[PDB]
């Protein structure tokens, strides 16, 4: 019926939310921490490419 | 000293031709894929390129040794190579016409039960026969390192003329059969077929007939008919790639 | 029913109002004062020939050397990336395949398609051959994606608007996930393997719980079908690509959309989406025969990958981030670096 | 290259050899997709997936039906599509016409031809000689239509049945030729439930399709 | 899986004989097959090799021109043909299966044997020849090579076998570090180039016999001499 939709929306309308600024800052920090470990961004020399 | 205009026309036509030949070589050798129609086009483009380069070199020798006192001599290996290019370029056209006729006449067999390398096989075999006959004439008529004999030269020339007439017969017969079958069952292909047969006749056969038969059977001829013939053959070889490839790609 | 419909409308309004009091800034302005990326030029290092039909799916292995590929000629091939050798070739009972997977341990592979079954193939065994281990039946529509959790659990998505979890040894469904209105086209698992997300043809994506069987959030911003979906390496964001010719980035902790990736020349669709090991580049494959590299923090194009003669259907990045793999409808695969 | 690496290369070469043999075997057969509706008589023409095989004049065929905006992309390289319609239930002709329009204008099917089969024509003859049902109460334009003058073939039937047949043929063909750019064609036919000459029409039409394909590559047309 | 061998018996010098081996239980057509022989009291020596698809054959230099190898896939048989037999050919012969692809484990199964009595190279040595051990201890065995066994691609091709009294040998470690299927986890092996060791922890009865090491870097294949453990 429709009681299913209303029960679902009731469970989905009561959770904790944090602001966009905090989430954006966390993603940026994650990108800055692991920056010196991605080969496709910083190219590797010819002595360490398996391909 | 009454032939400067003919040589200038030859030089210009060849300059126009080599560009198209090279572009076709680059596209069909590296960029595009290859069906059973592209193989023959690539072989024809190679033969055309070789012929036009040697026409260029003879043009240059003439202009230099005339306009300046200094004169140079080029070995006769070159004439034999020109002959081989000419013959291979004429035989690839007949092969294309026959392949078209077979594709229309027996379509399911052509699409489903055909070997995938018959094109390369046929190209190599025709090149081989052409080169064989070219060298055998080059020796036994004096163009190579030897002194010739009359009978051998005459015999080889006449058999080569017969070979050329045979190629024309094959072209005409196959195109006839295609057109009949398409009728008994529509403008673009009529134009294609008429253009192909007419261009082959009136721009490929002149040089061959003049070089292999007429000077034997029949100096008021040679000095007036050789350059016009070479002009028209250069025109055929330069106009072939637009007819077969560029119009294909819009 | 009027009362129930009114309550539903009120609840949607309350959700939309609470997800606006929680938006104070934008990802565009939080990331203005950083230096950009540059130009990413990548060149083909390998080309893998052998298929005689279209390629629909590929998956890497956890050793970063082996991969599996699915084709419409009815075959699966296990390649060796470093040398372009072929390790196996598995004939299939049906030739209508749309997905394939490779187990984390390396002992099993899976595939399924327009015949409504997911088949598991035992790779390493005595007798020397590769033979079927289990066939799972119970879906009422074509299979679209399958992923391994462990050696005895698998998650499948289907075109009957549902998802299911299986126990391989017993061969039976354990939990059914319901709620979508149209076909489900893709799914992606979290690093810790306790959640996953699914994208559908109702222009929505849902986030699920694996143990409980419920649905926690629903994200709605697109305006046509969603064909690809993928997590950020962190585990707190995901990216979705559509036939609208756009990609989007969503957050799970703020429950809304942060960024959109569009450009006025693109008018085609998106078929596949992937991330990089750092979470800084986003790879997307298009119907216009080529592939694009996006910057995931500034919404700018960083490069192109142009080497295919037909549609680009699948994409993948190695666990150590040394290569990317693309397969196409022109029956070739390529590795870039 | 070590010893084991050479052995691995030899194994890979043998795998390639078997792959090529299988592909050459698969090149001979021709594939078809069978669409239609319920009450279309679809399963009695050539007297997940239900497959079917048959051959005519030493050529193999392979026919599929599925029992659609999504999976229709898989069938992008088939030779033809076989569409079947009941031509007696006038209440449900407009559904068939709309369905045909949808399957004709699809993005992934811009070079695949269609073989129509207007099925159940004996019932149509009975219902048009009965007089208890009017074709023009559903399509108004039937009042002002006349048979083409010099292009009226028939084997010895009534004129009214000929008008009724040709009207429906026209409806489908004039959906077909509205916007197709000349890159794919529609072939219409009439059949009952006792017709045994149905595997030959497909053969002739497929021969024509392959002729057109061969012409396009050689730039003749 | 099974491999059963036939032929054998007394043969006068200069005669001829044919040895046959019949398989049952596995996909025979995708395996490459060897022949390995053992003297009345000496170690193990290699003889020949036939490839999957019959595209490669190799012979030891001691039997070239007298012995020939062949296979008959539909009936699942392997053959070896004698010619000009000598007195150094008194041995017992074995048949061995091997499969080559990435991540494979060659030299898996060894059949039993048939007896026959008639009336440069990488040399690699096992200095230890007898060690007395007691249950519940830990013991180490060493063999070293003449040239390095570490190819460029990163693999050290070295193998370890065990032969219990009155039986046929079995495989323990392949490529110096990996552990075969069915082998208890108390065996282990490690080493560098030109030095190799095998360690056994919690030694037990039903773990005594002779241990051999082999190289698989280049043909011919070369074995050690044999270290034996006694109660
Ligand atoms: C293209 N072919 C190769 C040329 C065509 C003209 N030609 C030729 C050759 C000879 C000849 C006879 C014996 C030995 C050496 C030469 N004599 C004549 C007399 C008029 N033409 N001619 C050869």
């Amino acid at each position: 019926q429709a009681r299913k939709l209303v029960e679902q929306l009731k469970m989905e309308a009561n959770i904790d939310r944090i602001k966009v600024s905090k989430a954006a800052a966390d993603l940026m920090a994650y990108c800055e921490a692991h920056a010196k470990e991605d080969p496709l961004l910083t190219p590797v020399p010819a002595s360490e490419n398996p391909f | 000293k009454e032939t400067l205009i003919p040589v200038f026309l030859i030089l210009f036509i060849a300059l126009v031709g080599l560009v198209g030949n090279g572009f076709v070589l680059w596209l069909l050798g590296f960029r595009m894929r290859r069906n059973a129609f592209s193989v023959y086009v690539l072989s024809l483009a190679g033969a055309d390129f070789l012929f036009l380069c040697f026409q260029i070199i003879n043009c240059l020798v003439y202009l230099s040794n005339f306009f300046c006192s200094i004169s140079i001599n080029f070995p006769s290996f070159f004439t034999t190579v020109m002959t081989c290019a000419y013959l291979a370029g004429l035989s690839m056209l007949s092969t294309v016409s026959t392949e078209r006729c077979l594709s229309v006449l027996w379509p399911i067999w052509y699409r489903c039960r055909r070997p995938r390398h018959l094109s390369a096989v046929v190209c190599v075999l025709l090149w081989a026969l052409s080169l064989l006959l070219s060298i055998l004439e080059g020796k036994f008529c004096g163009f190579l390192f030897s002194d010739g004999d009359s009978g051998w030269c005459q015999t080889f020339d006449f058999i080569t003329a017969a070979w050329l007439i045979f190629l024309f017969m094959v072209l005409c017969g196959s195109s006839l059969a295609l057109l009949v079958r398409i009728l008994c069952g529509l403008t673009r292909l009529y134009l294609t077929i008429l253009l192909t047969v007419l261009v082959f006749l009136l721009c490929g056969l002149p040089f061959g007939i003049q070089w292999f038969l007429i000077l034997w059977i029949w100096d008021v001829l040679f000095c007036h008919i050789h350059p016009v013939s070479v002009v028209l053959s250069s025109l055929n070889s330069s106009a072939n790639p637009i007819i077969y490839f560029f119009v294909g790609s819009f | 029913l009027d009362q129930l419909r009114q309550e539903a409308e009120q609840l949607k309004n309350q959700i939309r109002d609470a997800r606006k009091a929680c938006a104070d800034a934008t990802l565009s302005q939080i990331t203005n004062n950083i230096d950009p990326v540059g130009r990413i030029q990548m060149r083909t290092r390998r080309t893998l020939r052998g298929h005689l039909a279209k390629i629909y799916a590929m998956h890497w292995g956890t050793d970063s050397r082996l991969l599996v590929s699915a084709s419409q000629d009815g075959k699966l091939i296990i390649w060796d990336s470093y040398t372009t050798n072929k390790v196996h070739a598995i004939p299939l009972r049906s030739s209508w395949v749309m997905t394939c997977a490779y187990a984390p341990s390396g002992n099993y592979v899976a595939c399924g398609g327009l015949d409504n079954i997911c088949s598991i193939y035992n790779l390493k065994t005595r007798e020397g051959n590769v033979r079927v281990s289990r066939e799972l039946a119970g879906h009422t529509g074509y299979l679209s994606c399958c992923r391994f959790l462990d050696d005895n659990q698998i998650v499948t998505s289907s075109g009957d608007t549902t998802c299911a979890l299986w126990d391989i040894e017993t061969g039976q469904q354990t939990t059914t996930f319901t709620g979508h209105t149209g076909d489900v086209m893709s799914l992606s698992l979290a690093p810790d393997t306790r959640l996953f997300v699914s994208g559908a043809c109702d222009a929505s994506a849902k986030l699920w719980d694996v143990r409980e069987g419920m649905c926690r959030q629903t994200f709605t911003g697109h305006e046509s079908d969603i064909n690809a979906i993928c997590f950020f390496p962190n585990g707190n964001a995901f990216a979705t690509g559509s036939d609208d010719a756009t990609c989007r980035l969503f957050d799970l902790r703020a429950d809304q959309e942060l960024m959109t990736y569009s450009h006025d020349n693109i008018i085609c669709g998106i078929t596949s989406v992937s991330f990089s090991k750092s979470g800084r580049l986003l790879l997307a494959g298009y119907d216009d025969f080529n592939c694009n590299v996006w910057d995931a923090l500034k919404a700018d194009r960083a490069g192109v990958l142009a080497g295919h003669d037909n549609r680009v259907s699948c994409l993948g990045v190695t666990d150590d981030g040394m290569a990317v793999a693309t397969g196409s409808w022109d029956s070739f695969l390529k590795i870039w670096n | 290259v070590s010893a084991e690496d050479k052995a691995a290369a030899e194994r890979s070469k043998m795998i390639d050899k078997n792959l090529r043999e299988d592909g050459e075997k698969a090149r001979r057969t021709l594939r078809l997709l069978l669409l239609g509706a319920d009450n279309s008589g679809k399963s009695t023409i050539v007297k997940g997936i239900f497959e079917t095989k048959f051959q005519v004049d030493k050529v193999n065929f392979h026919m599929f039906d599925v029992g659609r905006r999504k999976w229709i992309q898989c069938f992008n390289d088939v030779t033809a599509i076989i569409f079947v319609v009941d031509s007696s239930d006038y209440n449900r002709l407009q559904e068939a016409l709309n369905d045909f329009k949808s399957i004709w204008n699809n993005r992934w099917l811009r070079t695949i031809s269609v073989i129509l089969f207007l099925n159940k024509q004996d019932l149509l003859a009975e219902k048009v000689l009965a007089g208890k049902s009017k074709i023009e109460d559903y399509f108004p334009e039937f009042a002002r239509y006349t048979t083409p003058e010099d292009a009226t073939p028939e084997p010895g039937e009534d004129p009214r049945v000929t008008r009724a047949k040709y009207f429906i043929r026209k409806e489908f063909v004039d959906i077909s030729t509205a916007s197709g750019d000349g890159r794919h064609i529609c072939y219409p036919h009439f059949t009952c439930a006792v017709d045994t000459e149905n595997a030959r029409r497909i053969f002739n039409d497929c021969k024509d399709i392959i002729l057109q394909m061969n012409l396009r590559e050689y730039n003749l047309v | 899986v099974q491999l059963v061998e036939s032929g054998g018996g007394l043969v006068q010098p200069g005669g001829s004989r044919k040895l046959s081996c019949s398989a049952s239980g596995f996909a025979f057509s995708s395996f490459g097959m060897h022949w390995v022989r053992q003297a009345p009291e000496k170690g193990l020596e290699w003889v020949a090799y036939i490839s999957s698809g019959s595209g490669t054959i190799y012979y030891a230099d001691t039997v070239k021109g007298r012995f020939t190898i062949s296979r008959d896939d539909p009936k699942n048989t392997l053959f070896l043909q004698m010619t000009s037999l000598r007195s150094e050919d008194t041995a017992m012969y074995y048949c061995v299966r091997s499969i080559y692809y990435y991540g494979s484990s060659p030299f898996d199964f060894w059949g039993q044997g048939t007896t026959l009595t008639v009336s440069s190279d990488i040399v690699m040595t096992q200095a230890t020849s007898s060690v007395p051990v007691t249950p519940g201890e830990s013991v180490s065995i060493s063999c070293r090579s003449s040239k390095s066994l570490l190819h460029s691609n990163g693999n050290t091709y070295l193998y370890w076998f065990l032969q219990r009294p009155g039986q046929s040998p079995q495989l323990l470690i392949y490529r110096m570090s990996n552990l075969a299927s069915g082998v208890p986890d108390r065996f282990s092996g490690s080493g560098s180039g030109t030095a190799f060791t095998l360690t056994i922890s919690r030694l037990e009865a039903e773990d005594v016999g002779v241990y051999y090491c082999m190289q698989h870097l280049e043909y011919p294949l070369t074995f050690g001499a044999g270290t034996k453990l006694e109660l």
